[PDB]
């Protein structure tokens, strides 16, 4: 703890020198004043906080105020804080929804590095050829490290950063790009104590957004094998939002893959979670605001086959939603067109639940569900109705 | 004796630009998540069997609901007026509707950035703007000299996709 | 529909609003109105044809969108007998 | 008595002058069906009261849409026999107003106007008056505190 | 029934009264506390700030499809400081 005296302020300083105490200034705040002790050091925070306080406002004034030269103390600055050894977890079964988030000891100091490393990487200058010797590769490989920290307010500032290097930087895209899908797929199989996906996932919604056309094979694999398996998540509750959103984003690029992905998404079904299914089928209601025409006259038999499934439910939320399916528009339109293969497979479905379920409500929304097949070509209902009720005098004869 | 009724207006947009909107206001509020505080709502909670779908925005202690509607019109025919928008603003079970003209600007109160106080004296010496303005929609009006003078000198950047607009979602074209 | 005009000599400059059909008469009436001088010692200006005290906007080609709150249509003033077209330009930034 | 003032605003103001200056106005129907069929199903949801009903200014992007009230207006057909008289209460833009209608059932079109309606502003509440004003008063430039 | 305004560079211009009214400086100048000269103001922007009086008076609570106001990027940091003085 050597003496900190203070020098004199950049306003104060002229054109000379100022550099010299620019880049003084630089290493008089690498030193790494620890905030874990309760009572100590108390004048030798407030000159370093004042100090990058000050500097905040050093980079956001003037224009000319970075040069070259400058470019390995801001990275040594930078690099002495963020790349910290973070601090293990204080439960290994720490709930994310259900307890408290843990805070971190050195934020009131954290907070203006951060400011400064945004305030930098949107300088006006910013020559990146001068940065690409510096920010090499491995300065992004510890970087998403840090992802994994537990504090809320540190990823929202660490995503910025990401989104900054991999918007300028044009050298290292590939490398960003297969570091993120590297990452995911540790997060499908493994330990998985991962907690900064959900913040990882809102940038790979703005790299897809950008996926030139037509697709390539690199970007094909990544649906079938990163992607669609991320929904066998255990805290898929938090992240399908975000998962949601790049599965139907994607899809929209290139609409061949309706039919993988589909089928891709009937794999995995939910077995033994209410909660899980009810989001799950919001996922597939989605996609046929978007499907083609063309695209349905392949896929009729094994989705549809799992809705009759899931109307049968134990639990009425699970019900609720899809007994909702046929009040859209555009659903009630292809199926009207596909009515003679649709109509076989849920009408022995529909038809059951109308006389044994407790809940009127469900029973009367199913009444609006077989009277919509009325609207229609009711002669195969009645050629249905007239065998299907055979059908029910063989189950009479099941029941003689 | 006629029974009672209410009348609204609504706007008879196609699908394209619905399902563009829904995208769009998606997008924002959850991927880049500058709008946090809105909230988006499902078919299935209203009355009307007509809803498609509501948005309700929180301006300081007040609230702006736009509203979708599905197929009016529809049955045969085409697709050309299937949907149809409403906006309406409530408080204390007070409502009038708006203009989108209006409501975009009353949306843009309490919500993205736009020049601070010291924007406009900071351009006179250099001492670099910041924030900037992200959302061009938001002052279709004419508003003072200064704010049109600044626009030029900063020509503001464009958001990756569009940012949300009650106008773009509200407009004939097929007429002209 | 209306239009708005520009009037231009030495260091003096008018600004001003009239209808559609107006001839030539409503804008000479006002630019008396303004500068307290008789009426027909004047003559308006467009180009080098010459203005008549019956001409119109139509009968002239002058249309709504040639005259725009942003662009309005110059045409100058003139009042001892005749004076010349001393159109002075505005100022230059200094390049 | 700003009432008056919104109403003068009717020269100047977009949303008084494109939907209350005398513009014909058309009921969009199903569309597909043959000209006595539509006539039908008009007259039909007419009566019952289980249906909608559009209206066009036949060349624009507005409607106007009755829903029933289970999902001062009133919609009579006896009067003046072969016409539809449509009534529609409505509160636009902060001020109360009153919409009045008719439509031919044989042409499937008529007139509309809108105009101003006196005694019902009084007993609503001066203070959503009063902050609708305030909040449309504001401009976001230069407005925030750094 | 009409304002003089007399441009620093050496220009004068005049707009009616009702015109001038949307700008506070020159109504808080003269109603109140005739002549207002305009000091250092070049003639050009004068002209371009009057412009802008008439296009907004025209243009005011009315809201259509107005058009733009340009304004040419090389003429902008002038505009700017009278528009500050004025506004």
């Amino acid at each position: 703890q050597a003496e900190l005296h203070p020098l004199p302020q950049l306003k104060d300083a002229t054109s000379n020198e100022q550099q010299e105490l620019f880049c003084q200034k630089l290493q008089q705040c690498c030193i790494l004043f620890d905030f874990m002790d309760s009572v100590s050091d108390l004048k030798s925070k407030e000159i370093k906080r004042a100090t990058l306080n000050e500097l905040v406002e050093y980079v956001s004034t003037n224009r000319g105020v970075i040069v070259e030269s400058a470019y390995s103390d801001i990275v040594k600055m930078i690099s002495a804080n963020i790349f910290r050894t973070l601090p293990p977890s204080d439960n290994p079964d720490f709930d994310p929804e259900e307890d408290e988030p843990t805070l971190e000891a050195s934020w009131p100091h954290i907070q203006l590095v951060y400011e400064f490393f945004l305030r930098f990487l949107e300088s006006p200058d910013f020559q990146p050829s001068i940065a690409k010797r510096y920010i090499d590769q491995k300065f992004v490989q510890q970087l998403l490290e840090l992802f994994d920290s537990e504090d809320p307010r540190e990823r929202d500032f660490l995503k910025t950063v990401l989104h900054r290097i991999y918007g300028k930087f044009l050298g290292l895209r590939a490398f960003i790009r297969k570091q993120i899908n590297n990452i995911f797929l540790r997060f499908i199989y493994e330990t998985e104590h991962f907690n900064g996906v959900a913040e990882l996932l809102e940038i790979l919604g703005s790299i897809i957004n950008g996926f030139a056309l037509p697709l390539k094979a690199e970007h094909k694999q990544f649906l079938m094998k990163v992607l669609i398996p991320m929904h066998t998540a255990k805290g898929l509750a938090l992240f399908h939002a975000q998962l949601a959103y790049c599965v139907v984003q994607f899809l929209e690029k290139d609409t061949t893959l309706t039919e993988p992905v589909i089928r891709g998404l009937l794999k995995f079904w939910p077995k033994t979670c209410s909660q899980k299914e009810v989001m799950f089928l919001g996922e597939i209601e989605e996609i046929l605001d978007v499907i083609e025409p063309t695209q349905f006259k392949k896929i009729e038999e094994p989705l549809f086959k799992q809705i009759s499934k899931c109307v049968s439910s134990s639990h009425f939320q699970v019900a609720e939603r899809a007994l909702y399916f046929w009040n859209n528009e555009y659903i009630l339109s292809l199926i009207e067109e596909n009515i003679d293969k649709i109509l076989p497979i849920m009408f022995a479905s529909l038809y059951k639940i109308s006389k044994e379920h407790w809940n009127p409500t469900i029973v009367a929304l199913v009444y609006n569900v077989l009277k919509t097949l009325m609207e229609m070509n009711g002669k195969l209902f009645d050629d249905l109705t007239s065998s299907y009720k055979a059908e029910r005098q063989r189950e009479k004869k099941k029941e003689l | 004796m006629e029974n009672r009724w209410q009348v609204m207006i609504v706007w008879q947009v196609d699908r394209m630009r619905i399902n563009t909107w829904k995208r769009l206001v998606k997008h924002h509020m959850y991927i880049s998540r500058k709008a946090k505080d809105w909230f988006y709502r499902h078919h299935y909670e209203s009355t009307n069997p007509k809803i498609s779908s509501e948005v309700h925005i929180p301006l300081g202690d007040a609230k702006l609901v736009i509203t979708t509607y599905w197929g009016l019109h529809t049955g045969e025919r085409d697709w050309h007026l299937g949907q149809g928008v409403s906006i309406e603003w409530r408080k204390k079970r007070y409502s009038t509707q708006v203009d989108p003209d209006l409501a975009d600007q009353l949306i843009h109160l309490h919500y993205f950035d736009c020049f601070s106080e010291s924007a406009i004296r900071n351009t006179i010496l250099g001492r670099i703007v910041s924030p900037r303005c992200e959302y061009q929609a938001g002052h279709n009006k004419v508003g003072s000299l200064q704010y049109l003078a600044l626009a030029a000198l900063i020509k503001p950047k464009q958001i990756k996709p569009p940012l949300p607009s009650v106008r773009k979602l509200t407009e004939d074209r097929w007429n002209k | 529909m209306d239009v708005f005009l520009m009037i231009r000599r030495h260091k003096t400059t008018i600004f001003t609003d009239a209808k559609e059909s107006s001839t030539v008469f409503e804008l000479k009436r006002i630019v008396e109105g303004i500068l307290k001088r008789p009426p027909d010692e004047q003559r308006l200006y467009k180009d080098d044809q010459l203005l008549d005290d019956g001409k119109t906007l139509g009968e002239c080609g002058f249309t709504s969108q040639t005259a725009r709150p942003q662009a309005p249509a110059t045409v100058g003033l003139a009042f001892d007998t005749f004076e010349a077209l001393c159109i002075e330009p505005f100022s230059s930034p200094p390049e | 008595r700003v009432v008056p003032d919104q109403r003068s605003k009717f020269e100047n103001e977009e949303f008084f002058r494109k939907l209350s200056r005398e513009c014909e106005i058309k009921y969009t129907g199903f569309r597909d069906r043959p000209h006595e069929e539509r006539q039908a199903r008009f007259q039909n949801a007419c009566r019952d009261g289980r249906s909608e009903i559009a209206f066009v200014a036949t060349g624009t992007n507005l409607s106007l849409q009755f829903f029933p009230a289970s999902w001062r207006e009133y919609v009579d057909l006896e009067r003046e026999a072969g016409k539809v008289y449509l009534k529609a209460p409505m509160i636009l833009n902060g001020v109360c107003v009153i919409w009045k209608g008719w439509i031919d059932l044989q042409r499937l079109d008529g007139m509309g106007c809108l105009e101003f309606d006196e005694e019902r502003a009084q007993q609503e509440d001066a203070l959503a008056q009063q902050a609708f004003e305030e909040a449309r008063r504001r401009t976001r430039e230069f407005e925030d505190r750094d | 029934m009409y304002v003089k305004l007399i441009s620093s560079d050496g220009h004068e211009f005049i707009v009616k009264r009702e015109h001038a009214l949307t700008s506070g400086t020159i109504k808080a100048m003269l109603s109140g506390p005739n002549e207002v000269n305009f000091r250092e103001i070049p003639s050009h922007v004068l002209s371009k700030v009057c412009m802008y009086f008439t296009y907004k008076v025209r243009y005011t609570n009315s809201s259509t499809e107005i058009p733009e106001f340009p304004i040419a990027p090389e003429i902008a940091l002038e505009l700017l400081m009278a528009a500050n003085f004025l506004d």
